[PDB]
């Protein structure tokens, strides 16, 4: 079902694409898994630690 | 010939939309397409100038963690909306715009009072909403030119002036491609196509020219490759109101400045001829009158004069 | 909102009590960043009363962990509401769903 | 602690806000040594202002 | 470990396979120019001290 | 104030050898170290005019995997020795040299017939060794002018052996970016470039020529 939904959006089925280095413009040698993840900021702030 | 490179030229510009463009450079030698493309992308994403909102004053509000009666949004949300206002300034590096509105409805960028040297490229940009008929809003917005990203925390003010983080860069994204060029009688030349996405406040051709100028100015360095003491210490000794015999004793020791005097210890002064304990006590008293003492250590004296 | 969830976000958002939930159905008579006034439906009114409900929202309040508690409306002027609908989002809530 | 990939084996990365407090008497002595401060209170105030 | 392991593996039919090089510097030039693969099997002139 | 950028004030040159150098520049704006370093490295590696040996012919050799009697090295070792020969040609863009030797000892570049236009950078460069006394070596070496590096397999009479052409004088080029600060600004770049050439030109001259090429590539857009 994930592959079908990727097909509906015209995206590669494997979930991996080609990337380029920002500093040089050179392509990385292997496909890379790129997508979206839900991230959280926790209550351990370095302002309260130092 | 071998030592004869073909110089690229700007061929055509395709204005896909008001904020989306394509620029073509042709012809390019073998390998120069990527070399130019990556450097141009970095410079375009890094160093283009633009204008941004930096300060806002609203008549009835004191800080940003508050609300205004008859307004749907918080002050923080209004500031966030104003952070995304695209303005083009034609003649100066600073301007103040005025907004006045009343009545039920959306308050957008088209309600900003007209200015001769100020252009609004997206008049439909929503700023806030008024939900009451007997409700009005009036504010003053400061816009200035710069480059890069300057947070408001890094850069007194009266209560009621609200600072806004500044994102001056007008470029949203850059892409580039290298393709084959169908030149008259060769099949080893390339063509560079640069796709540019901005906010509509900078022309693509001048952006390309500005990036090229910056790159050439940075290159010109490689093209020609080659390899406080405190003031009181600097005052003369006679500035001290020393007695005649004390002054004579200090002159006999070749002491002409306070920095010379304070480095000498009590024992050395006592061992000097013609200087008793009374005169040394007087010297200590006059030094103490200025918050100084004998026995201080200094590095690199005399002070190179 | 997470954009990849499990279906339990709305229940956590509503049962926590951090949001404003309509006690009776009606129409949004007044909306503002700090208060909401709902004009109650005729058949949900008691005899002899004025059929309006008033919700005063919580604005920038300190919590037990020294964080911010702030409520924002998620309805527009003149739109219908029903009993159980979310009128305003609390902290870490987006259109009535948990958003951490 | 974070990772420093550029460091040499004998080096560590210290925040300068910590280092300013840690090495305070050394800074006082160095300020007095080269004539920037004439008394201890002058150096103390200069460090407090973080010139 | 992952990087050192990746750079010291060989592939059966890689770009630039079968050429004779004058030393490690020529290998680095060929790799950075895109003319040879990292895993290509070649013959290199090596000087070693004991 | 928005069109002005920092320029390097310290340019330190360390001369490891006559053909090996380090150049350090600082301060730079954030991110410009990688830009300049990558551009210069690409230009030095891929596009640099020079003269190089293209192909050879030996009377007693008809194939790459053939046997020559009286010489210590094999054919591919002779080709490797020829690939590392540094020359300067100022007359034209294609010259042919002849090498004839006999006896016992090291046959080097100094045994090549002299020519007014051609020059040998390192006469001590060893071509081969002659072991037997009654052994003679005769060969013809073609030198051409070009740019960069051209592999011999991309170009695939009798007895003609193809040699990889190394036109660029650059043997190695690398760069690194480090931290640097002015008193107020702290996140600035510092560029270190280490490069070695073959001896035809000095590394500083190579850097200057690469920078000149890049600057001339931009003349249509620079204001």
């Amino acid at each position: 079902e994930i592959k079908e939904l990727l097909k509906l959006g015209d995206l590669p089925t494997s979930g991996q694409i080609r990337l380029y280095d920002g500093r040089t413009g050179e392509q990385f040698e292997r496909p890379v898994t790129v997508g979206y993840m839900y991230m959280l900021k926790l209550n351990h702030l370095v302002d309260d630690k130092m | 010939s071998v030592t004869e490179f073909l110089k690229p030229r700007l061929v055509d510009i395709e204005q896909v939309s008001s904020t989306h463009a394509k620029v073509t450079l042709e012809p390019l030698e073998r390998g120069f397409g990527h070399t130019l493309g990556n450097a141009l992308r970095r410079i375009l994403l890094s160093s283009m100038p633009g204008c941004a909102v930096t300060e806002v004053e609203i008549d009835g509000v004191l800080h940003e963690y508050s609300t205004k009666e008859g307004v749907q949004e918080d002050i923080l949300e209004i500031l966030l909306n104003l952070k995304g206002l695209a303005v083009r300034v034609q003649g100066k590096d600073e301007v103040i715009l005025t907004l006045n509105k009343s009545g039920i409805g959306p308050v957008t960028a088209a309600d900003i009072t007209h200015d001769g040297d100020v252009e609004i490229v997206k008049p439909q940009h929503v700023i806030c909403h008024l939900t009451d008929e007997n409700a009005s809003i009036s504010m003053r917005i400061k816009v200035q030119r710069g480059r890069g990203y300057v947070p408001a925390s890094t850069r007194e003010r009266p209560i009621g002036r609200l600072l806004v983080d500044a994102c001056y860069s007008p470029v949203e994204r850059i892409a580039y491609n290298v393709e084959a060029a169908r030149v008259e009688q060769r099949t080893d030349l390339d063509k560079l196509v640069i796709e540019m996405e901005t906010n509509g406040t900078i022309d693509p051709e001048e952006a390309i020219r500005r990036a090229a100028t910056i790159l050439a100015e940075q290159l010109e360095a490689f093209v020609d490759l080659r390899d406080e003491f405190d003031p009181i210490l600097l005052r003369p000794v006679d500035d001290l109101e020393l007695t005649v015999r004390s002054a004579n004793c200090l002159k006999a020791e070749a002491i002409h400045y306070i920095g010379d005097l304070v480095q000498r210890t009590e024992v050395e002064l006592l061992k000097t001829p013609n200087l008793g304990k009374k005169s040394l006590t007087e010297i200590k008293d006059v030094l103490a009158s200025r918050g100084l003492s004998l026995g201080m250590r200094l590095e690199n004296w005399p002070p190179a004069s | 909102k997470p954009l990849v969830g499990t279906g339990m976000e709305r229940a956590v958002a509503v049962d926590s009590g951090v949001t404003a939930v309509a006690k009776r159905g009606g129409v949004v008579q007044y909306v503002d960043a700090s208060r909401i006034v709902i004009k109650v439906n005729e058949d949900e009114m008691y005899p002899g009363e004025a059929g309006i409900d008033i919700y005063n929202l919580t604005k920038y309040t300190r919590s037990n962990q020294n964080t911010c508690i702030n409520q924002m409306p998620c309805v527009s002027l003149g739109e219908p509401v029903e009993r159980g609908d979310v009128l305003a989002d609390g902290p870490s809530t987006d259109l009535g769903e948990l958003a951490l | 602690i974070t990772v420093g990939p550029y460091l040499r084996l004998h080096q560590c990365g210290l925040p300068k806000k910590m280092a300013l407090e840690l090495f305070k008497p050394f800074i006082y002595g160095k300020l007095e040594l080269r004539g920037l401060a004439t008394t201890i209170k002058a150096a103390k105030k200069m460090v407090e202002r973080e010139e | 470990v992952l990087g050192l392991y990746y750079m010291t593996r060989d592939c059966v039919n890689a770009k630039g396979e079968g050429m004779v090089l004058t030393g490690p510097k020529e290998a680095e030039r060929l790799y950075r120019s895109g003319l040879a693969s990292l895993h290509a099997r070649v013959k290199v002139r090596i000087t070693e001290y004991e």
